[PDB]
């Protein structure tokens, strides 16, 4: 006794603690259409929207469980066993149920999609590189922004605007014995001074550097990482910058 | 094991099927598995 | 032999290493009018624009030298000796040169201005409090923004968007042995994980807490600090929250 | 002192007149002044 496509989708979406919005961001599909598919207010969907939803879970799973080798195989095998479960739905309109035709068709649809995405990135390589990007947490879904507000390094190093903390661990002026209260700094006592910012930047610069791996050339390492060159060819080239 | 890997479904917050596909790796050899069973489940 | 008002303004503006833009932000006065006054493409200005420019230097000096008691007196006395120098310009149109009338008039113009500013703040107390503000560095000049992007605490604690570092101390995934390269994370290898962010937040929470002074009540401490209550009355009340 | 407090004008980046109004505090008593002369000029 099989469940309907809508029932199956809701089971998976919920079991991964994803909201309709969250999955609609991870996938091309609208909040409204997702919802309607799960109710049965929309019939069994197109094969292309099915592939889009799987691409949705694909992005998430890789965020959560990881792209690592031990999970890499588990993930590819999983997404396949779901793609079959969908086209074997009680209300399915797919009798070409030869899995290996669909599984291969999905991998050949995914690849086509990657290329489009990378072409669209290449156009805004400037703003991607300079971190002038608003990237929804968990997702590869992004929106270009006027400055790199979400770059922690930039926030600490920029001289354009005052940086604050919560209205808590404040009185960053230990000099609270100044007679008439600093003009309009009865509002902005949260402002970190230039000294503090550089001490915090150095703290983090150390912390990160005795883990991970410092990159000598930025322009270069990025430029080789983002292109239509073979995976196994460029991994060598990345290791060359990390170990000369 | 039995069906007492609802623990994985809840802490990793992954689907029932995926929690099985983890068990499926070195299945019955939970001893052999523990090296990987305690990897992303460790530094989490 | 006196210098013209324009010559005097440029001398002070430059001696404080302020740009026409910088001073035009600190003061109500436009970039264009400042420039024209310094050339003599504009005649001797109104008394009200003179007061505005001094208010400009006032804000800056307090940022640079400090509102502290030893400098508080130096600052008030300085701004006065400049207000006289301006109205004693070679091209000055002020023969009511009784300093104590102008000095008092300026202090009574400043006070009027403070009230207006605080009234205008009160309207947006919400966005000021929640740090949804873009405050030009050095200045009290601010612009309301949709989120508290410049609040360092919020950036580290929020779950809406990925946080980056410079394209340098990266490969935040030590797992660079994953076969086919993490989908579209050949672009976003700069993303700090949830673990790192909380370690950096705690680092800073410690660093700040073994200096400065933690504030128990935010709503309260802020609400009493921002109002038309006497300075000497509220200083007592602030010390009460810092020391019970 | 003399006119060799261009040093203050440059490091503090303050106006000639303000650099004098600093000297004016405990003026001639640069000894007495050093306690405040080395305050905002110290932790800078």
């Amino acid at each position: 006794i099989y469940m309907t496509f809508g029932e199956i989708l809701k089971k998976e979406r919920v079991s991964w603690k994803l909201s309709v919005k969250e999955l609609s961001t991870l996938s091309g599909v609208s909040q409204t259409y997702i919802s309607k598919l799960e109710n049965g207010k929309r019939n069994f969907p197109s094969l292309e929207t099915i592939f889009n939803l799987l691409i949705g879970f694909k992005t998430h799973i890789e965020y959560k469980m990881g792209s690592e080798s031990p999970f890499y195989e588990i993930n590819n095998s999983y997404l396949d066993e779901i793609l079959i479960m969908f086209i074997n739905s009680s209300n399915s309109t797919i009798s070409d149920r030869d899995p290996n035709e669909l599984i291969t068709q999905f991998n050949e649809y995914y690849d086509v999609t990657i290329k489009k995405k990378q072409n669209e990135n290449s156009k805004i390589e400037s703003d991607i590189f300079s971190n002038k990007i608003k990237l929804v947490k968990g997702t590869t879904k992004k929106e270009v922004i006027e400055k790199p507000y979400f770059d922690l390094n930039w926030l600490l190093t920029q001289n354009e605007y005052e940086v604050f903390f919560d209205r808590s661990f404040l009185l960053d002026n230990n000099f609270l014995n100044k007679k008439h209260f600093t003009e309009k700094d009865m509002y902005y006592y949260n402002v970190l001074n230039d000294n503090d910012l550089k001490t915090i930047k150095d703290e983090i610069v150390v912390f990160l550097l005795n883990k991970y791996n410092y990159i000598k050339n930025k322009d270069d390492f990025f430029n080789i990482f983002t292109n239509s060159e073979d995976d196994k060819t460029k991994r060598d080239a990345l290791y060359k910058i990390l170990y000369e | 094991p039995m069906v007492t890997k609802e623990f994985l479904k809840i802490k990793l917050e992954c689907s029932d099927m995926y929690a099985q596909k983890l068990i499926d790796e070195a299945q019955g050899d939970e001893n052999k598995l523990y090296d990987l069973f305690i990897q992303k489940l460790a530094e989490r």
